[PDB]
C-alpha cells in the first residue's frame, strides 16, 4: 500500500470515432489493472454492431476469483451499426492497485457522431 | 447565531449536516455524508475540507482528528478482531467484494499474533444500493459479528438480519476521513493510510510510525 | 503592504517548501488566498492552518466560486493567447480549456459551427492533461504558433499536423491557470463568472445551460 493516484490519472479513459469504427480506450497507470469483466457498454440511441473484448492477462483474486485483467492499456473496439445526434454509450469499468487497493466503479458517458442505415 | 449557518446549509440541501467548532476563528466544522465542510459563522461562506494545523513540526490533518470522536462512537458497531497481546489498534473500512479486504481478512491471525488489533467498519465502495451494502448489513445484524464476518469472507452466505446498524453511517464516516478505496486504515490518531499490508509490513509500519508522533 | 502582514505566512510557506506562490487577500477573516501552480490553497493570517481551495461565497442566490472569480484576472490576461470562433451574433463567451489529443475536445471543436449558430462564443486555452512532460503540450504550442490559429487548429482536429515552430506564447501558464480553477478533465468550460463547468456538453444543451445559468445569475 503506497501512493494511489485519482481513478482518472490512474485509468485515463478517452475514445476516438471515425464513422462506423469506434475505439474505447484506456492508458492504466503502472501498478495498476482492469478487471475484464466488470467492463459494460450500454447504448442510448444507437445499436452495436460489436464490442471485441481483447485477450487480457491471467489473475487471481480472493473474490471474483481467476479473472482476466488488462494493464498498460487497454484498446477496444466498437463497431456502431447505427447512432443517431446526440446518441451516447454509457461505459463502466472497475480497477484495482497492485500495491492493495480496490476502486470504486466508475461510469463515463460517450457522445457518439450520427451513424446510418438502408 | 447558528440560525444564519442552518439558513446555509438548508438553502444548499445539507439541513441534515452535524455542526461543530473549528480550530479557526470565525468558522464551524460542518459535517455531511459527502464530507467535512467549513463555514464562516455568518454563513457566507463555505470551504470544503479537509484542513491543515501547520504549526507544528509535521502537518496534522484536524479534520480527521476532530473526526476522532465520531468514530470513537462507533466502537460498538465495530467487529473488532483484538490480538491477544495488545500492541496496536487499528481501524478497517472494509468491504466484502474487494479482494485486498480479503486477503486481509485470511490473514487476522498474523495481524493479531503481532499485537495488531483489527476493529472493521463497513464501506461498500460500490455504495449503499449495491449488494456488498446488503450482505454487510446483514453481517453487522448477526449476534457473532465476528463469525458471520468469517463465513461471509470465506465464502458462505450469511441470513440477513435486521437492526439497528447503519452501514450509511459507516460509509458517511469514511467520506468524511477522505476515504475513496478499500480497505482503507485510520490510525489511532485518525490518519488516514489507503490500501493493505501485509503482517510484517504493516507491524513494522505501526512502530515506525508511533515514533513519528511520539 | 503584504510585506509585513504575511510575514506569518510566508514563513509557513518556506517551512512547507513551497517555492513559488501568490499570497492574495481572502474574503474571509483572519485569511489570505495562496495562489501555487499545484492548486489554490486558503492560509489563516497567523500561517498556522491550511485548507485548499475552492472556497464558495453562499450568501446570495447560488453558491459561487470565488476562489476562479478572483482568477479571472489571470484569466482575462491571456486572452491574446486564446484561440477564438466567434459567434456572428453572441449571447454567449465561454472560455474552453481544451486537449488536441482528447477524444471529448475533438467531439466539441467537430460542432464549433452548431455553437457559433446558438450565439456562442468559443475561447480555447490549452490544457495538457498530460502534464507539462507530454506531446500534448508540444504539439497545443505548434497550433497557438501558426499564422491562422484557428486554420492550424482546425486542421489537427481534422486530421493533420504541422512541423512545431516554438513562439511567445508559453502554454505552461494555461495549465497553470487551469489547475487553479479546478480543471482536471478537457473540455473545460469556464463561464464569465469563473464558474467551472467540467465536461463536454452539446450546442443545444449548452445554450439552454448558459441562458439558464445567466437568468438565474442576474434574474
Amino acid at each position: 500500500r503506497s501512493q494511489f493516484v485519482p481513478a482518472d490519472q490512474a485509468f485515463a479513459f478517452d475514445f476516438q470515432q471515425n464513422q462506423h469504427d469506434l475505439n474505447l480506450t484506456w492508458q492504466i497507470k503502472d501498478g495498476y489493472y482492469l478487471y475484464r469483466k466488470q467492463i459494460r457498454i450500454t447504448p442510448e440511441h444507437a445499436k452495436i454492431a460489436d464490442v471485441q473484448l481483447p485477450q487480457g492477462v491471467w489473475h487471481e483474486d480472493e473474490f471474483y476469483g481467476k479473472s482476466e485483467i488488462y494493464r498498460d492499456r487497454l484498446t477496444l473496439p466498437v463497431t456502431i451499426n447505427q447512432a443517431s445526434a446526440g446518441a451516447t454509450l454509457t461505459v463502466t469499468y472497475q480497477g484495482a492497485a497492485d500495491a492493495g487497493f480496490c476502486y470504486p466503479p466508475e461510469t463515463k458517458t460517450v457522445p457518439l457522431s450520427e451513424v446510418v442505415a438502408n | 447565531d447558528d440560525a444564519a449557518i442552518q439558513q446555509t446549509l438548508a438553502k444548499m440541501g445539507i439541513k441534515s449536516s452535524d455542526i461543530q467548532p473549528a480550530p479557526v476563528a470565525g468558522m464551524k466544522t460542518v459535517l455531511t455524508n459527502s464530507g467535512v465542510l467549513y463555514i464562516t459563522d455568518d454563513g457566507k461562506h463555505i470551504i470544503q475540507g479537509p484542513m491543515y494545523d501547520v504549526s507544528g513540526t509535521a502537518p496534522v490533518n484536524v479534520t480527521n482528528k476532530m473526526l476522532l470522536k465520531q468514530l470513537n462512537a462507533l466502537e460498538k458497531e465495530m467487529i473488532v478482531y483484538k490480538a491477544p497481546q495488545e500492541k496496536h489498534v487499528i481501524t478497517v473500512f472494509t468491504d466484502i467484494t474487494c479482494g485486498y479486504s480479503h486477503k486481509l481478512h485470511e490473514q487476522m491471525a498474523d495481524y493479531n499474533a503481532l499485537g495488531i488489533t483489527v476493529r472493521y467498519l463497513a464501506f461498500p465502495r460500490q455504495g449503499l444500493d449495491s449488494d456488498a451494502e446488503k450482505e454487510m448489513k446483514a453481517i453487522w445484524c448477526a449476534k457473532d459479528k465476528n463469525k458471520a464476518f468469517d463465513d461471509v469472507m470465506a465464502g458462505k452466505s450469511v441470513a440477513p438480519a435486521s437492526c439497528d446498524v447503519d452501514i450509511a453511517d459507516h460509509y458517511a464516516l469514511g467520506v468524511q476521513l477522505g476515504v475513496s478505496g478499500t480497505p482503507a486504515v485510520v490510525l489511532s490518531n485518525g490518519t488516514l493510510v489507503p490500501g493493505y499490508q501485509p503482517p510484517k509490513e504493516m507491524k513494522e509500519f505501526l512502530d515506525e510510525h508511533q515514533k513519528m508522533t511520539s
